[PDB]
């Protein structure tokens, strides 16, 4: 019974991309094919379109609750 | 790597609509 | 005693004694050893004919580990051996190799022989390449994700005879089919143009064939023309059977006997 | 303040699970079994290697049944958890030895009740 | 004394350890972190026997690490003062006797020894005999004791034994 927006917010998109790009730069396993690029943001962006980012977003509710959302779960905006 | 996952793949089935009659070849035994 | 730094009783014959032969007197390299023993290289270790240095030494002098063959640290000699030898039907190959150069050695074996090679991406990984067809090979990149244990790596004999040998026996049956082809590797442009040419000679009897891919090995192509439109159905070969519409058949015959009474639906 | 003689234990330790000397021997030797039965395995720590022996010296039994029975014959009575191990390792040949050793048994029980607990323990002894 | 308790730990993991072996790698990192250690709270943990669960790994903002609160089961060894234990006699010396309580060693002065158990340095083996040579208490003997004082030394337990109580000897 998740009640939050099914869409990836611009802020989520920013920090997930940023966060994943950091991990990439730190020699993480990629979850997508590299067609021959080297930028960690470029990679992260690619991964994002593939819905292959190994990240879940813990969204805190004002009452104190929270809802966890996989990256593949929610609707990517841009 | 140059050689990714091959067998981890998802074989997508193809849908169709062919309302044909029944004039095709019969089955056989399994032995 | 206690002034020479080393006697001949410490240095023995058979054990490798590193000799520092950094000059040569008149052929061989006369240098110092680790214990201060004046290492005078003999014809069995310094090996210089007066026309050259040792050749197995350096570019600007002599030296190296050698097999100790003389104990003369008090005699200003060192019998250190300059030679490296003086100091001391479904087959299964072994290896330690790249991908491009491995493709040239796996074309000459027959159908069924499985090779063993390290992986290329990642660590502590092994790739199981087994022969499929003429130029078709499935490189089982285990972690084709075939999840295994850690206990099995010491014996490399069962991972093939439980996962690849039955897979090779199931893949060989479709090769010896009565209607098989290659279409130059299983090209998708060459297979749609064959079904439309075989339907004209016999519009009543519809034939079927079977082929595999070259770029996606392990997946077979089961094409059939119920009407004037080509249609392609895929099937995966498994170590326990075949994966066709998600139903696992134990024997190779039950797949065709299940297809002859399933392709007559309108879909 | 911490004296097990007067049965005073910290809250972190009050809820703790007591263990027998013979009982832990099975846990440790099974952990040895799990790891030594693994190929490609790193050598276990000197702390592991120096302790396996200790419980071995004091194995009143090995058997998986006696690991339970010296506990069941005790839990039926109104003993402390702390009393569970000290009385099941030592195996004091009489309630008198146990009451001399253990200050908490003194006046706690009939000597003959405690002696029968200890006799049941002796008759479990290999 | 040997106990079983549930402990907890939070471990840091670098992005190179992500991918299919991830939670296996989390188990490996704990098994080689908290084994054979000691604390001033819980005491000397002998081994982690199993892992209860992994709490979802909280990705560290700014840095690529993720931390994993793993709950685990531990056989812990915590002596208390006043407990009556068995041990083996290690070294017999005029300054005191040395024993060994599993991962923890103890020491008994002639002060704690009544005058019955006299020294034996004339003998090849250092023992503690009596006047008549009936009660022979030498090295490598299962000699009971009573922990009369605890001491932790930088993740290292060091108790102290005694021989004041009766029935503190051979079984």
């Amino acid at each position: 019974k998740r009640i939050t927006t099914p869409y990836m917010t611009k802020y989520e998109r920013a920090r997930v991309l940023g966060t994943r790009a950091l991990q990439i730069a730190m020699c993480a396993p990629v979850m997508v094919e590299l067609e021959g690029e080297t930028d960690p943001l470029l990679i992260a962006m690619k991964e994002l379109k593939a819905r292959k980012i190994p990240i879940i977003i813990r969204r805190y509710l004002p009452d104190g609750s929270y809802e966890d959302w996989g990256v593949d779960e929610l609707i990517i905006s841009d | 790597g140059a050689t990714p996952a091959y067998g981890a793949w998802s074989p997508s089935v193809g849908s169709g609509m062919t309302p044909g009659a029944a004039g095709f070849s019969p089955s056989a035994a399994s032995d | 005693n206690m002034l020479t730094k080393e006697t001949p009783e410490t240095f023995y014959i058979g054990k490798l004694i590193i000799c520092n032969v950094t000059g040569i007197a008149h052929i061989g390299v006369k240098t110092r050893l680790d214990n201060g023993v004046t290492g005078f290289i003999p014809t069995k270790f310094l090996s210089d004919k007066v026309v050259k240095r040792p050749e197995e030494r350096v570019k600007v002098g002599m030296t190296v580990h050698c097999r100790i063959m003389k104990i003369d640290i008090e005699k200003f000699s060192a019998d250190l051996t300059c030679r490296t030898s003086d100091l001391m039907i479904a087959h299964p190959s072994f290896h330690n190799i790249n991908f491009k150069q491995a493709e040239k050695m796996m074309e000459t074996m027959d159908q069924g022989d499985v090779i063993i090679r390290p992986s290329s991406k990642g660590e502590n990984h092994l790739t199981v390449t087994w022969k499929v067809s003429d130029g078709i090979y499935q490189h089982v990149d285990v972690r084709a994700t075939l999840w295994i244990n850690s206990e099995e790596f010491e014996d490399l004999d069962e991972i093939v005879a439980r996962y690849v040998q039955p897979m090779a026996s199931f893949a060989r049956d479709l090769l010896n089919h009565k209607y098989y082809q290659d279409c130059s590797g299983g090209d998708r442009k060459k297979l749609e143009e064959l079904l439309i040419k075989t339907k004209k000679e016999k519009p009543t009897f519809i034939p079927y064939f079977i082929c595999a891919c070259k770029e996606l090995p392990g997946k077979f192509l089961l094409g059939y023309q119920p009407r004037g439109k080509p249609r392609i159905e895929y099937v995966t070969v498994t170590p326990e059977g075949f994966r066709y519409r998600g139903q696992i058949f134990p024997t190779v015959n039950g797949l065709f006997r299940w297809f002859k009474d399933h392709y007559q639906d309108p879909v | 303040e911490e004296d097990a003689s007067q049965l005073i234990f910290p809250k972190e330790f009050e809820t703790a699970e007591t263990l027998l000397n013979s009982e832990v021997h099975m846990l440790l030797e099974h952990r040895k079994q799990q790891n030594e039965s693994a190929e490609d395995e790193q050598e276990l720590s000197e702390v592991f290697m120096k302790t396996l022996n200790y419980t071995a010296r004091f194995s009143r039994f090995k058997n998986r049944e006696t690991i339970a029975s010296v506990r069941s014959l005790l839990l039926q009575k109104k003993l402390h958890k702390f009393e569970l191990a000290c009385l099941a390792n030592l195996c004091p040949e009489t309630a008198e030895e146990s009451k001399a050793l253990i200050p908490s048994l003194e006046g706690r029980f009939e000597d003959e009740e405690l002696q029968q607990i200890l006799d049941d323990i002796q008759t479990k002894r290999s | 004394m040997f106990y079983h308790i549930s402990l907890e730990h939070e471990i840091l993991l670098h992005p190179r350890y992500f991918g299919p072996n991830l939670l296996n790698t989390v188990k490996q990192k704990l098994f080689t972190e908290v084994e054979g250690t000691c604390t001033g709270k819980y005491g000397f943990v002998i081994a982690v026997t199993t892992i209860d669960n992994i709490g979802a790994g909280v990705i560290q903002p700014g840095r690529g690490f993720v931390l994993y609160p793993v709950k685990y089961k531990a056989i812990v060894f915590r002596p208390f003062k006043g407990e009556v234990v068995d041990a083996v006699v290690t070294q017999v010396n005029k300054v005191g006797l040395f024993t060994e309580i599993g991962p923890m060693s103890c020491f008994i002065s002639r002060h704690s020894i009544p005058s019955e158990m006299e020294f034996d340095p004339n003998s090849n083996p250092p023992c503690y005999k009596t006047m008549d040579e009936d009660i022979v208490i030498q090295q490598d003997d299962e000699i009971r004791l009573k922990i009369v004082g605890t001491r932790v030394d930088k993740n290292d337990i060091f108790a102290i034994g005694s021989l004041m109580d009766d029935y503190l000897g051979l079984v």
